[PDB]
RNA sequence: GAUUACCCCUUCUACCUUUUGCAUAAUGGUUUAACCAGAAAAAAUCUAACAAAGAGAACUUUAGCUAGAUACCCCGAAACCA
RNA sequence: GCCUAACGAGCCUGGUGAUAGCUGGUUGUCCGAGAAAGAAUUUUAGUUCAACCUUAAAAAUACCCCAAAAAUUCCAAUGUAUUUUUAAGAGAUAGUCUAAAAAGGUACAGCUUUUUAGAAACGGAUACAACCUUGACUAGAGAGUAAAUCUUAAUACACAUAAUCCCAAAAAA
């Protein structure tokens, strides 16, 4: 083909793969580095920071999801408002027992960059407490990768 | 034999002596080697910048 | 002084919001004669003979005609430029049936794979007016080239490049031409743009053809696989197989789209 | 006596015609055109000075998936191309980790190779 | 810098003045135009004239003497006197 | 208090461009070299020569310096380059911190008063004057490294707006 005068190598876009990663012990935040590998695009050679090239991401059964040590119970999500005293303190079980998509997708909300591209890629997150997926008649790849 | 001499470390921060010695030395720069006789004279000054430097033997 | 600076800055400011159009006389700043001309001409490329039809190549009808025109109009005298657009006319006849016979070996020496439809879809974009003009008015043939009316205009430029061709026949005969011109357009062409508009009607059915020409054997679509995605594109993997051999694979967003795709890298394949 | 004549109005057309583009008084104001143009010219210099680093970080993680693609992490397969004496540059290799999958692979082969073959040779 | 004929992402703590140190929440400025603040040769260095003499009736002179060329910017009081 | 809207002594004009060691200011390019404290002063926010520095020439030699000897004061040798002599000309003299040794203070201070040393890209330390790495040509879609970045230490028959000592997590070459 050809090349000319000292050019980095993007042509268009192109489109993103959907992946689906499975529950069940898996380490929390542990796969929130991986999946957010996966968010960026960082596993693809043709990857580009403005192209956005970051793919689509669907992980199943997170309230199987398991933390080690005593953490269940010590770990403390703030959540703080405007008015004065409306600091909040959730603990991970709690929030287990309530919303656990939650706790996940906070592992993942701070390992992507911050502005835009973070919410642009977390929008291609998705979880849920149980398995039900319409989404898997439509056909996608499975990545198995548990720690 | 002959004792060739190598920077390894800057001269800054150092006091001005250890500077002379390496002017000495003939070491305007650093990982540049320099080939040098072996006599007490060269030894002690190669004996002070010693931790800054690199010393090995050659030819 | 202050005065030739403020009146080059008030020239080079007018030129702005006013565009002059192009002439063809006061192009070149220096004299332009014929015999400079036909000089550098000779210096550059390999090389050249028959002046007097070089320069016949540069002449159109229509410097003639308006030549003329003036005679008849301010009267004062008479002359004849007759011969030269005659003389023209025939070496540009020549050329064009030359070219193609030319075009014609080399598509034939080159690809002895290629089919008859190929061939012809080939030489007709090869032998393309856009194209050959564009090389023309890449080659700065516009500069040497005569035109009363405008320089611009593609009849002017593609004629008299057609001309130059024809003269380049006569006088440095075949195997000085088969050098020149087979070095431009291959060096032109570089695209897949080639068999693209070979491909613009029924891709699948032309394959058909071929496979049935040459080997004899029905092409068979099958579907190996599917990945879908519901929200740009969804991906289907589109198999094109003769005998149980699988020729191409191909992933596609619509079937049709993909058919097309698998059938036309599947086309290219066999051009070889 | 002389004259301050076109002289200072040039220079401000100079700067304003380097001022183009620019937003606000700055592509109009000869002062903030100045002001702009220095913090230009400056970030003109470090970026240019740090776009190796930013080009050579982005080669670095192409090259960084395709061997993990293979196996394999970034700084093993670094290892191993230098102890098999390849002086190729991280541009070529990452031109190579995306267009041209099976040299990449070849390498990757490689490299495992001599990463077994020293293990190997160490036991 | 990349990128599309526009933008998001990434890389960066205004200028000046005053200071050990200012993006500093120290100082001055709405913007633009224009106005606006280093002009003194003794000894010296240097370029030439002549040389125990130079220099246009005056001075210097154990190589001098004569000539030319080189370095020391503005605004502001409270008050005093007639 | 008042004496033409402000009187510890009116206003106008002139002396007058009064005086200001103060404060606020002082405009084109490129190249080389490049300063933070010795004593005095009706002096400390200013000056005068040393401690330095710069220009242009000459004659010298100078330093790092071991045993003869009294942390140094001296001197071979080493590998070095400089050290002045003379001729003109500057500016600077209200500075800090760390490390070490001191003094005052309370084995307080981003504390003060001295000696020695270092110090002041845009790498590292989250950002940040000295701490760590490095001495400073332009250009280049080259390469090799320096420091650094995420963790290590435990058992008994208490301040005041929203959290974590820089994200999220992790584990115990």
């Amino acid at each position: 083909m050809s090349s000319f005068s000292k050019a980095p190598q993007q042509w268009a876009t192109f489109a993103r793969v959907w992946y689906l990663l499975d529950g069940k012990m898996q380490p929390p935040g542990k796969l929130a580095a991986m999946a957010s590998v996966k968010l960026q695009g960082l596993h693809k050679p043709v990857y580009h920071q403005l192209s956005d090239c970051g793919d689509h991401v669907v992980i199943m059964n997170t309230r199987h999801i398991a933390f080690s040590g005593n953490k269940w119970e010590q770990k403390v999500y703030s959540s703080h408002t405007g008015y004065p005293g409306g600091f909040r303190q959730v603990t991970a079980a709690q929030l287990h027992q309530k919303d656990p998509v939650a706790i996940v997708k906070l592992a993942i909300y701070g390992m992507l960059p911050k502005n835009l591209h973070r919410r642009t890629m977390m929008q291609r997150l998705h979880l849920f407490p149980d398995e039900d997926i319409p989404e898997d008649i439509l056909k996608n790849l499975v990545e198995e990768l548990p720690q | 034999k002959l004792h060739i001499v190598t920077r390894i470390k800057s001269t800054k921060r150092r006091p001005y002596w250890e500077k002379d010695i390496i002017k000495m030395l003939g070491l305007e720069k650093a990982h540049t080697p320099q080939v040098h006789k072996n006599i007490p004279s060269v030894n002690a000054k190669l004996k002070v910048v010693k931790h800054l430097i690199r010393i090995k033997p050659l030819k | 002084x202050x005065x030739x600076x403020x009146x080059x800055x008030x020239x080079x400011x007018x030129x702005x919001x006013x565009x002059x159009x192009x002439x063809x006389x006061x192009x070149x700043x220096x004299x332009x004669d014929y015999h400079a001309e036909i000089q550098a001409f000779g210096h550059r490329l390999q090389e050249t003979f028959s002046l007097d039809l070089l320069k016949t190549a540069f002449v159109n009808s229509c410097y003639i005609k308006s030549e003329e025109a003036k005679r008849q109009k301010l009267g004062i005298d008479k002359e004849a430029a007759l011969l030269n657009l005659k003389d023209n006319q025939e070496l540009s006849e020549q050329g064009i049936s030359f070219s193609q016979t030319c075009l014609t070996q080399f598509f034939e020496d080159a690809f002895p794979d290629l089919p008859t439809e190929g061939v012809t879809s080939l030489v007709d974009f090869l032998t393309s007016e856009e194209v050959v003009c564009h090389v023309a008015r890449n080659l700065a043939v516009e500069q040497l080239a005569l035109s009363a009316e405008f320089p611009v205009p593609p009849p002017v430029l593609r004629q008299t490049f057609f001309a130059v061709i024809g003269a380049l026949l006569q006088s440095s005969g075949p195997e000085r031409t088969a050098l020149f011109i087979r070095d431009f357009l291959i060096t032109q062409m570089t695209g897949k743009e080639l068999f693209e508009m070979w491909t613009i009607t029924n891709p699948m059915g032309l394959l058909v053809e071929e496979l049935k020409k040459r080997k004899i054997s029905a092409p068979e679509s099958r579907l190996t696989r599917q990945s879908g995605s519901t929200t740009a594109l969804p991906v289907y993997f589109v198999g094109l197989y003769c005998d149980r051999k699988l020729i191409a694979e191909g992933p596609g967003e619509t079937v049709l789209v993909a058919e097309e795709e698998a059938a036309r890298v599947a086309l290219r394949k066999l051009f070889g | 006596l002389r004259s301050r004549v076109t002289d200072r109005y040039w220079r401000v057309q100079e700067v304003l015609k380097h001022a183009r583009h620019f937003r606000g008084r700055k592509n109009r104001c000869y002062r903030l055109a100045v002001r702009a143009v220095t913090r230009a010219f400056v970030k003109c210099t470090r970026a240019r000075r740090l776009k190796k680093r930013s080009l050579r970080t982005l080669w670095i993680n192409r090259i960084t998936a395709a061997s993990q693609e293979h196996g394999l992490k970034y700084p093993a397969f670094i290892i191993n191309l230098i102890k098999c004496q390849v002086e190729l540059n991280r541009k070529v290799l990452a031109d190579l980790a995306i267009y041209e999958p099976k040299t990449f692979k070849s390498l990757a082969a490689l490299a495992k190779r001599r990463r077994x073959x020293x293990x190997x040779x160490x036991x």
